[PDB]
């Protein structure tokens, strides 16, 4: 992301910058991935995951490692590296391993429910294939 | 102790550091036999994280010092290289390890340009400040004698020449001009500027 907010990043940026650059490269590579050989929705699967992974990286640096400052965290939020809504959902209980925001958007589904991946494996069928259509995860529940 | 050493080796060998998630490298480090050799892993990871947070700031400081050293090598390997181009400063300073440590040569050119501009501005400001100090010293030395419009520069030359303050002025014509200017504390100056504004407004409106 060469295009930034016309300033200098806060202190501690260079510590995490190479990992963000690698994630940005992965995201760009996923964008340009040809959609032949896959289904219609599977081509959108990597972006979600990368985004989730990307949003993990900042979320594991401000709460579970405390490795970045508050201003750096907000700079990462404002630059599109971190997802404010996804992080806000993760702070809740039972939403720690939430894959994407779409899997809990109630009225996106036909019946005002969640995605199938939201169903916990405890009350799931033993050995069923769990392949989400929105993002393709094996069950993002607890 | 061997378990902690193995944990550190696993954290440093698999392309991991304090800037890579444990829950993201867990799929690449769990298969290591050293991983098997709760809280001990967490404590070791936290200690390594703190030590590496200090060490990364130290390494950034080292890189900044390397940039400063590259600038110093490009600037102080010759007669200050004021107007020396990139080729001139490169052909004379391409051997030492200070420049060879810099992996990028474009960084060297950008640092040389920025530091040269900053040093030119600083040198101009320092020269101007020294000139101001010399002018103040010369004015103070000239004021030591009861001089007015009737006083001549010939007597100033005969009674103020030996003063080191007058020696700061390297030109006799400049000294004579300064003497002529001098021959022809702040809040009251503020009121003087207010009066200046009043008189300029008065002349403008009076002409109109």
């Amino acid at each position: 992301k060469v295009k930034r907010s016309r300033k200098a990043p806060p202190d501690g940026w260079e510590l995490i910058e190479p990992t963000l650059d690698e994630l940005d490269q992965k995201m760009r590579e996923a964008e340009t991935e040809p959609h032949e050989g896959k289904r219609k929705v599977e081509s959108l699967w990597p972006i979600f995951r990368i985004h989730h992974q990307k949003t993990r990286y900042i979320f594991d640096l401000f709460y579970k490692r405390k490795a970045i400052s508050r201003e750096l965290y907000e700079y990462c939020i404002k630059e599109g590296y971190a997802d404010k809504n996804l992080i806000a959902k993760w702070k809740k209980q039972g939403y720690e391993n939430l894959c994407c925001l779409r899997c809990i958007q109630t009225r996106d589904t036909n019946f005002g429910t969640n995605c199938i991946c939201r169903v916990p494996k405890s009350k799931l069928e033993v050995g069923r294939i769990i392949e989400c259509t929105h993002c393709g995860c094996r069950g993002c529940s607890g | 102790e061997a378990r902690m050493k193995q944990f550190k080796d696993m954290l440093l060998e698999r392309g991991v550091s304090a800037f890579s998630t444990w829950e993201k490298e867990l799929h690449k480090i769990v298969f290591d036999p050293r991983y098997l050799l709760p809280k001990e892993r967490k404590q070791v990871f936290d200690q390594y994280v703190k030590t590496r947070a200090e060490e990364e700031r130290r390494e950034k400081k080292n890189k900044i010092m390397q940039a400063k050293e590259d600038f110093k090598k490009m600037m102080e390997e010759a007669k200050f290289n004021p107007r020396a181009t990139f080729s001139e400063f490169a052909a004379k300073h391409a051997k030492d390890s200070r420049f060879k440590a810099i992996e990028k040569m474009k960084d060297r050119e950008a640092l040389f340009n920025e530091f040269v501009a900053a040093a030119r501005k600083k040198e101009k400001e320092d020269s101007k400040t020294r000139g101001e100090k010399i002018k103040s010293d010369f004015f103070e030395l000239l004021s030591n004698h009861h001089l007015d419009s009737q006083s001549r520069w010939s007597k100033v030359k005969d009674k103020v020449e030996s003063d080191p303050r007058y020696k700061a002025v390297d030109s006799s014509s400049m000294r004579e001009d300064l003497f002529k200017q001098y021959i022809e504390e702040k809040e009251l100056e503020r009121q003087a500027r207010i009066e200046a504004s009043l008189r300029e407004r008065e002349r403008e409106v009076q002409k109109a």
